[PDB]
This record gives C-alpha cells, sequence and structure tokens, in this order.
C-alpha cells in the first residue's frame, strides 16, 4: 500500500463524506412524499439531488478533473444511476428490505416504489443488488473506491479519450485491489474483488433496465411535469 | 448541450 494509494484513499474518503449526508438534513427540502405516481415528485427531488453529489463526489476523484470536459459529461451520465444505487446501500437495510433515512416518512420499500407500470421489473432486481451489496460487508474505503471506479469505466458510451480513463480507473483499480490484500483480513476478503466487480455488472443491468423505465415514463408528459430539469438533462434523449 | 450539468462541474 504506497504513498500514491492512501493519498487517494484519503481523498475519496473526505469527498464522500462532503457528498453524503448521513443525518439526512436536506430533505425538508423535497416536495412532501404521499403514499397514481403519488410519490414521484418527492422520489424525482431525491435523485435530482443525489445527482448533484455524486457530481461533486466525481469531480474531487483523483485525475478526473484532468479529462475533457466532454468526457466528463459522458462518464456521469451513464454512470449517475449506479453510483446512485451504490451510494443508496449506506442507507438500505436488510431488517426491513428498506432504504432507512431517518424516518419513514423517509423510508422507502417495495411498495412505495413499484406500484406503477411496469416498475417491479427494476424494483426486485435493484432489491436483490442491495442485499448481496449488503452482504459483502464493504469498507468505507471500498465503497468509495468502488463508487469511483464505477464513475470512470473506459467502456461507456460515447467516451472519446478511454486510454486516459483507463489510466485513472487502473490506479483506482490496482489501489482497492491493494487495500483488499493489505487491510481486509480473511475470511471476508475471499474473492472480494471480484465480487464487487461482479456488482459493477449487476448495475450494467439494472442500468439498462432503469433506462427502459425512465424512457417509457418521461414519453408521458404528464409525468414528465413532475422531475427536475436536472434529472431531464441527464437521463437525457 | 448540458447547461446544469456542464455548470456542476466548473
Ligand atoms: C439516492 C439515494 C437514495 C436512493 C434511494 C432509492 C430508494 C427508493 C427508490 C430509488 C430512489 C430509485 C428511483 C425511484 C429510480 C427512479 C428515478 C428515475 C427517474 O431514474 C426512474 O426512472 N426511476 C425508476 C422508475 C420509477 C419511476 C417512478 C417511481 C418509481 C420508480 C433509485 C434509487 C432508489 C436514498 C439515500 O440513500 C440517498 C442516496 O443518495
Amino acid at each position: 500500500l504506497s504513498e500514491e494509494q492512501q493519498h487517494i484513499i484519503a481523498i475519496l474518503l473526505d469527498a464522500h463524506h462532503k457528498t453524503y449526508d448521513p443525518t439526512y438534513a436536506d430533505f425538508r427540502d423535497f416536495r412532501p412524499p404521499v403514499r397514481p405516481l403519488s410519490m414521484l415528485p418527492h422520489l424525482a427531488d431525491l435523485v435530482s439531488y443525489s445527482i448533484q453529489k455524486v457530481i461533486g463526489f466525481a469531480k474531487m476523484i483523483p485525475g478526473f478533473r484532468d479529462l475533457t470536459s466532454d468526457d466528463q459529461i459522458v462518464l456521469l451520465k451513464s454512470s449517475a444511476i449506479e453510483v446512485i444505487m451504490l451510494r443508496s446501500n449506506q442507507s438500505f437495510t436488510m431488517d426491513d428490505m428498506s432504504w432507512d433515512c431517518g424516518s419513514q416518512d423517509y423510508k422507502y420499500d417495495v411498495t412505495d416504489v413499484s406500484k406503477a407500470g411496469h416498475t417491479l421489473e427494476l424494483i426486485e432486481p435493484l432489491i436483490k443488488f442491495q442485499v448481496g451489496l449488503k452482504k459483502l460487508n464493504l469498507h468505507e474505503e471500498e465503497h468509495v473506491l468502488l463508487m469511483a471506479i464505477c464513475i470512470v469505466s473506459p467502456d461507456r458510451p460515447g467516451v472519446q479519450d478511454a486510454k486516459l480513463v483507463e489510466a485513472i480507473q487502473d490506479r483506482l483499480s490496482n489501489t482497492l485491489q491493494t487495500y483488499i490484500r493489505c487491510r481486509h483480513p480473511p475470511p471476508g476478503s475471499h474473492q472480494l474483488y471480484a465480487k464487487m466487480i461482479q456488482k459493477l455488472a449487476d448495475l450494467r443491468s439494472l442500468n439498462e433496465e432503469h433506462s427502459k423505465q425512465y424512457r417509457s415514463l418521461s414519453f408521458q408528459p404528464e409525468n414528465s411535469m413532475k422531475l427536475t430539469p436536472l434529472v431531464l438533462e441527464v437521463f437525457g434523449n | 448541450n448540458h447547461p446544469m450539468l456542464m455548470n456542476l462541474l466548473k
């Protein structure tokens, strides 16, 4: 575990502590939850707020700001929803399979999110992903590395410079691999790196399902009205 | 073509 990679882990931890509020104080600013697509204005506000936080995290990733402005946008458009699902694992609890954010009120279950349309085709695999991510019992250092590796992916559609993206991801991947050996003891570290990259593959199919869900729902202007301008810009055309 | 996202970068 080198000079350079302890620097990286310190940066990502601080970046996360600045972009994820464990007290969830800003939830008062959202449009109120009502439990029709009753919850969508509240969840749209939650997602929109979370995209801002994901962007703030991404900008602090060592090597990210050295990318083009255009490559940064490509990486955030494709990765935003995936990092949101990753970072939501902190609020997700396995007592009742819900995201618990202080009150409830601000706690969300499958009935809160899968009532309308074909959204269960996304929610059922997403809950299973949350359970699977939770059973990894990640160190916080591993949690923030995985989000950063998720953001800086060289295979996102539309990436121009990919070698540099790969270079930035490799230095994060090799930080995660070396961290698991030196800091994660057995048996919890057994194939832990392979199980984490597997969760990156789960995010890809959850992202693909998400794009199909969003496209169908945004196609109805009545529901697109309830979203936010940021959400529409990022989850785009 | 992403005014808000570009502004959230810098
Ligand atoms: C983003 C965070 C959190 C995320 C929590 C959840 C639990 C509730 C359901 C959340 C918000 C998911 C969204 C509803 C995806 C939503 C948002 C959107 C626009 O991407 C979409 O099409 N979705 C799925 C289709 C859908 C439409 C209408 C109602 C329900 C689903 C994605 C992440 C999930 C909760 C906290 O941990 C903070 C963290 O930053």
